[PDB]
C-alpha cells in the first residue's frame, strides 16, 4: 500500500495551494477506507488537517475550517486538496494518511505517503 | 484540556524499561482511543499503539501502550539503540472535533 | 524453588480436601479467579497443577491475569483465561539468611516476552547493540539471571513471599478429582429418607437376609422396586420396606 | 533437641584439628535449619568460625578462612567441621549451635553444645 | 569500626535497673540486627534477645533491648542475684562479612 503527494512546493503569500495524493492498493470505494492530511512545521509538533471518507463525509479542522476544500476523484485514485490564503507561517511539510479496517477498530494513519515540503515565500 | 503535554525527556540506558507520560483532559484523552507515533529525523511517523493497547503488525513485543482515567502511557522493554526518537500521543477531541497531539520526547538512550 | 524455574506439579484421582488450606497461615494474599473460597469444596475437575516457587514483597500483586510488569513478563505468565486460586503468604522466617540469600534468583534480561505457563532454563549470556563480549562486562553484552540478596531487616516490601498458584481444568472431564461427600449414621426400623450412594427412597430399613454376591450394591424385586441395598460403609445388607400406609 | 561435640582435644602445633557435631531434633533437609560452630578462648570472648545452612551455602569467617573447611554428612546426622595448623593460641572451647526459624526472623545460636575444650601443647 | 565496645563492668544492686551499653560502627549495628547472650562461668552462652526486641521462649520479663543508630543496650529490671555472668554483643558486619562480637560486661551485684 503506497500514497504519494505532488504539486507545486513553492508560492508567494496570499496564493492558494493544491496538492494529490495517489495511491495504489485499496480504493475508495470499499467500506472504511479513508483518506486523509496531516501537516507539520519545521521542527514542531503535528496538525492535523482534513479528512475524507468512502462515503464522501468531509470532516475539516475547524481552526482552519472556511480555509481548505477537500475533493476525490476516486476513478483516478486520487485526492486533491486546496488551500487559500497562504502566508509565511504555513511553510511546512504535508502528509497523505490513510484509514482502513483494523482488526476490531478502524486503523487511522496506519500509512504515510512522503511528504512534499511546502515553502511560501517570494 | 485541549492540548496533550509530554515531558521533554527519557534518557535510558540498554536493557532498561521506561515510561512516557500524557496528560489530557476529561474529554479526549478519557472518552477517546489513543494512539501513539514515533518518527526517527527525517521520516514520516510511524503507528506503535493504536486503541490504547493494540500493535499494528510488524512492530516487536516490547511497546506496551495504557490509557487510564485521564492519562496514558507508554511502556518500553529492552530498551536499544535503535529506540532513541520522537515519540508523540494523539487523541480526538469531541470539543473541539479535531485531532490534538502532544509535544513529543527525546527519549535519548546512555 | 527459585521463579525463573518454577515447578509443576498435577493432582488427579484424590478425594481433594481444601479444608486445609485455611489452617496453614495468614495468608498475607488469598484471591480467586473463576471459583469463590467457600463453595471450592464440592466441585469436581479434571485435572488440576499446583505451581509454587518463590519471589519478593512488592511484586505479589503481578500474579494475576494481564498484567505487564518483570516477572510476569520475562518469567511466569498466566493467561487471561485464567481459572484457579492464588496463595501467598510471608515466609521471611525460613528464607532470610544473615548477610543475603544469593539462591533465590530471578531472569532480568530476555529477548522477547513469553507465552503463557512457559519456563525457560537457558542462561545464556544476553544480547548487545554489538555480537556480545562472552558472559563478562562490556557496552552491553549482559548477563540473563539475577539474585535477590533476602536478608532479615529489609521492609516488608523486599521481604520473601513463598506463592503457590493453583490451575483447574473443568471441559468434558471425566471426572478425576471432587470433595469428600460427608455421611451420616445409619437409622433403622423407622420411616427415613435416605440417600444410599445415590439411590433416594423412603422406608424403613431392617437386616437383611439375602447374600448379594460381592460385586452387587443393589437388590430388586419384580418391576424395578428397589428392595435391598448394601451399605456402602459397613457392607451390610438392608431391607427396604414402605411405610405403613393405607385408605380411612 | 540436642547436639554434642566429639574428636581429639589435645594436639600439637602444626598439626590439624577435627571435630564431629552430632545432633538430634532437627534434620538438616528442611528450611531453615543450620549448624555453626563458634570457639572461645579461655576467659574471653567468643568467635564465629564457620556456618552450613540448609542448602549447603558454607559460609566461613574470612580471616580464618583459607583454613577451614566444613561440611556435613547428612546420612549420619552429623557434621564435620576441620580445621589446620592448630597452635597453642586456638585452645578453647568449641560449641555447635543451631539456627533455626523464629516468629518473624529466623533465630540463630538458640541451642547450644556443650563445649569441647581443645587444648594445643605437647 | 569493626569492633563492639562495652564498658567492662555494671555493678547494680538488688531490685534495680541498669543497663549495658554496645556501641558500634555505620556498617554493622546500625544496618543489622543486634544479639545479646548471656555466658555463666563453665557453660555455654545463652541467646536473651534477637532481632533487638524479642526474647526467645524461656528468657524473664526483666531484659529488654534497644538499638539507636549505631549503638546498642540491654536493660534489665529488678536486678537480682542470679545474673552476675558475661554479657556479649553479636552483629553481622558487611564491611568485614563475619560475625563480630563486644568485649563483655561483668554486671556484679552488691
Amino acid at each position: 500500500i503506497t500514497l504519494k503527494e505532488s504539486g507545486l512546493t513553492l508560492v508567494r503569500p496570499t496564493q492558494t495551494l493544491t496538492l494529490t495524493c495517489t495511491f495504489s492498493g485499496f480504493s475508495l470505494i470499499n467500506s472504511g477506507v479513508g483518506v486523509g492530511w496531516i501537516r507539520q512545521p519545521p521542527g514542531k509538533a503535528l496538525e492535523w488537517l482534513a479528512l475524507i471518507y468512502w462515503d464522501d463525509d468531509k470532516r475539516y479542522n475547524p481552526s482552519l475550517r472556511s480555509r481548505l476544500t477537500i475533493s476525490k476523484a476516486t476513478s483516478k485514485n486520487q485526492v486533491v486538496l486546496t488551500m487559500t490564503n497562504m502566508d509565511p507561517v504555513d511553510t511546512a511539510t504535508y502528509y497523505c494518511t490513510h484509514r482502513g479496517p483494523g482488526h476490531n477498530t478502524p486503523i487511522y494513519f496506519e500509512f504515510w505517503g512522503q511528504g512534499a515540503l511546502v515553502t511560501v515565500s517570494s | 484540556q485541549s492540548v496533550l503535554t509530554q515531558s521533554p525527556s527519557a534518557s535510558g540506558t540498554p536493557g532498561q524499561r521506561v515510561t512516557i507520560s500524557c496528560s489530557g483532559s476529561r474529554s479526549n484523552i478519557g472518552s477517546n482511543f489513543v494512539y501513539w507515533f514515533h518518527q526517527l529525523p527525517g521520516t514520516a511517523p510511524k503507528l506503535l499503539i493504536h486503541s490504547n493497547d493494540q500493535r499494528p503488525s510488524g512492530v516487536p513485543d516490547r511497546f506496551s501502550g495504557s490509557n487510564s482515567g485521564t492519562s496514558a502511557s507508554l511502556a518500553i522493554s529492552g530498551l536499544r539503540s535503535e529506540d532513541e526518537a520522537d515519540y508523540y500521543c494523539a487523541a480526538w477531541d469531541d470539543s473541539l472535533s479535531s485531532w490534538v497531539f502532544g509535544g513529543g520526547t527525546k527519549l535519548t538512550v546512555l | 524453588a527459585s521463579v525463573y524455574a518454577w515447578n509443576r506439579k498435577r493432582i488427579s484421582n484424590c478425594v481433594a480436601d481444601y479444608s486445609v488450606l485455611y489452617n496453614f497461615a495468614p495468608f498475607f494474599a488469598f484471591k480467586c479467579y473463576g471459583v469463590s473460597p467457600t463453595k471450592l469444596n464440592d466441585l469436581c475437575f479434571t485435572n488440576v497443577y499446583a505451581d509454587s516457587f518463590v519471589i519478593r514483597g512488592n511484586e505479589v500483586s503481578q500474579i494475576a491475569p494481564g498484567q505487564t510488569g518483570n516477572i510476569a513478563d520475562y518469567n511466569y505468565k498466566l493467561p487471561d483465561d485464567f481459572t484457579g486460586c492464588v496463595i501467598a503468604w510471608n515466609s521471611n522466617k525460613l528464607d532470610s539468611k544473615v548477610g543475603g540469600n544469593y539462591n533465590y534468583r530471578y531472569r532480568l534480561f530476555r529477548k522477547s516476552n513469553l507465552k503463557p505457563f512457559e519456563r525457560d532454563i537457558s542462561t545464556e549470556i544476553y544480547q548487545a547493540g554489538n555480537k556480545p563480549c562472552n558472559g563478562v562486562a562490556g557496552v552491553n553484552c549482559y548477563f540473563p539471571l539475577q539474585s535477590y540478596g533476602f536478608r532479615p531487616t529489609y521492609g516488608v516490601g523486599h521481604q520473601p513471599y513463598r506463592v503457590v498458584v493453583l490451575s483447574f481444568e473443568l471441559l468434558h472431564a471425566p471426572a478425576t478429582v471432587c470433595g469428600p461427600k460427608k455421611s451420616t449414621n445409619l437409622v433403622k426400623n423407622k420411616c427415613v429418607n435416605f440417600n444410599f450412594n445415590g439411590l433416594t427412597g423412603t422406608g424403613v430399613l431392617t437386616e437383611s437376609n439375602k447374600k448379594f454376591l460381592p460385586f452387587q450394591q443393589f437388590g430388586r424385586d419384580i418391576a424395578d422396586t428397589t428392595d435391598a441395598v448394601r451399605d456402602p460403609q459397613t457392607l451390610e445388607i438392608l431391607d427396604i420396606t414402605p411405610c405403613s400406609f393405607g385408605g380411612v
